[PDB]
């Protein structure tokens, strides 16, 4: 085993003297899947520079000015490539998967629009009452919009709290040129990645990269990445009643570390611990995970989740639950109290379990191409560099109950959390009372 | 006609300045704890 993780292929990685950072992980494996993870977002978008890196999103594959629509699609579909991404908060990525005899065709694909994207002022006309509705739609998976609401919360008033789809009168707004304006602002090579896993050999990439990617930096300017404003966490609440809904959703969270921070993972042992039920499962029985068993006994949740959702300098550390208009307090009630028992009073015997647990997700966190490559677009932009399964091994190999208790009590005990819940929670107490929520009677 | 005079009025003295400190001290207090209300802010958004 140990030795199955030693015998794991380092990850080769090597910059441009234009500013790209060039990584990838190598395989047998015909296919694989390569991308340019930009560190742009939502959070780097302004009061009326929000939507952009979706609105672009969205005509990031309508076609570039070397290759118009028609084309670019037919030469990908044409070609078996899945060329699919997303953008988040702060990151956004461009991955396509091909058979790696592919890797200087797709690098060149991915380069043509990272770089010249047709943004087709009639294309663009389109897709803005395509989001407008796609946005209408995003809005009733309340399994969402209790989250940015969160953020909304959470974060208020900094750049986070803007969601990553930005208010409708800006996607109906918003200008041929903000968003070149966006572009040619954030797409930066030295923000840029280009990872890749599969059967590719490092070189060749490189190459082809190092090919494609003619930029060239002359300023001082060009060459520096800009560090984002810091966003103030403001303990609080925010509800969207509607007892007209199913259910409510109710989402609470302490501040977290950073990606940086080495006690995200101690912390992510946390989250092993409580994890997440779900109506399907079959447990009433469960793991230790009381919040899972008790929410069973006492049908407290259709389901629960725990999160540490991170970012550069900032998190989001809680818990998110659905339940039946009824029994929402009880669930609280049950669940806010786990975090306390897991950092007053949780065991080894508990950590032991917690640990494996995340060994298993931590493996199949990398299960496949395109999500090595994730890990690997994601590990330098935010980390630095990559993190080997050897690493994050021991990293969480080496955190005992003591540890748990230390950090999260030191993330979690008498803080001020943000909660979020839509929907008929006329259930749900103020905040002083699940405030008072964070402090075990010890 | 009244014995107690001066031992009841000194302890009348305490007696106020314990009113004095323990009175504001509650009254933070149940402002602390009422601002989540007084803060607070409403909005009504149907559909349309």
């Amino acid at each position: 085993y140990a030795q199955a993780l030693q015998s794991v292929p380092e990850t080769q990685v090597s910059q441009l003297d234009n500013g790209v950072r060039v990584a990838s992980e190598q395989s047998s494996q015909p296919t694989c899947t390569v991308g340019v993870w930009i560190d742009a977002g939502s959070r780097y978008e302004s009061e009326k520079n929000n939507g952009a890196g979706y609105f672009l999103e969205h005509l990031a594959f309508k076609g570039t000015k070397n290759r118009p629509q028609n084309a670019l699609e037919k030469e990908v579909e044409s070609m078996g490539a899945h060329l699919n991404a997303y953008s988040s908060r702060e990151h956004t990525a461009y991955y396509i998967k091909a058979l790696s005899k592919d890797v200087p065709k797709a690098v060149e694909l991915l380069a043509d629009i990272v770089q010249n994207c047709s943004l087709e002022d009639s294309q663009i006309e389109k897709e803005r009452d395509v989001i407008v509705r796609e946005l209408q739609e995003n809005d009733t998976s309340m399994r969402e919009v209790v989250f940015n609401y969160l953020h909304a919360t959470a974060f208020q008033g900094t750049g986070l709290a803007q969601s990553v789809e930005g208010p409708s009168e800006n996607i109906r707004k918003l200008s041929r040129a903000d968003l070149t304006e966006y572009l040619s602002t954030h797409y930066t090579a030295p923000r840029m990645v280009l990872a890749a896993a599969g059967g590719v050999e490092h070189q060749q990439l490189l190459e082809l990269a190092q090919k494609h990617f003619g930029g060239v930096p002359f300023t001082y300017d060009d060459d520096a990445v800009p560090t984002l404003s810091k966003c103030r966490f403001t303990g609080s609440q925010i509800r969207h009643r509607e007892d007209g809904l199913p259910l409510a959703h109710v989402a609470i969270a302490v501040e977290g570390p950073g990606w940086a921070h080495p006690d995200l993972v101690a912390l992510q042992v946390a989250n092993a611990i409580i994890g997440h039920y779900d109506r399907t499962y079959g447990g009433g029985l469960h793991s230790s995970s009381p919040l899972a068993s008790i929410a069973v006994t006492n049908k407290l949740c259709q389901s629960f989740q725990t999160f540490s959702i991170c970012y550069s300098e900032t998190g989001l550390f809680g818990f998110y639950f659905v339940c039946d208009r009824m029994s929402i307090d009880d669930m609280m009630f049950v669940l806010q109290g786990q975090w306390m028992r897991l950092c007053t009073s949780i065991s080894e015997s508990e950590v032991l379990r917690g640990k494996n647990f995340l060994r298993n997700a931590l493996v199949s966190h990398l299960d496949g191409t395109t999500p090595v490559c994730e890990d690997i677009g994601r590990e330098l932009l935010t980390y630095g560099r990559r993190i080997p399964l050897e690493e994050w091994e021991e990293r969480l190999a080496e955190v005992d109950a003591r540890m748990v208790r230390e950090v999260c009590s030191k993330y979690i005990y008498d803080q001020c959390p943000a909660v979020a819940g839509p929907g008929p929670i006329e259930q749900l107490p103020d905040y002083n009372r699940i405030r008072s929520g964070m402090f075990w009677l010890r | 006609a009244e014995p107690e005079h001066d031992h009841r009025k000194r302890m009348g003295l305490k007696m106020l300045l314990m009113m004095g400190l323990l009175v504001p001290l509650v009254y933070y207090m149940k402002r602390h704890k009422w601002s989540v209300l007084k803060s607070r802010k409403l909005a009504y958004r149907p559909p349309k």
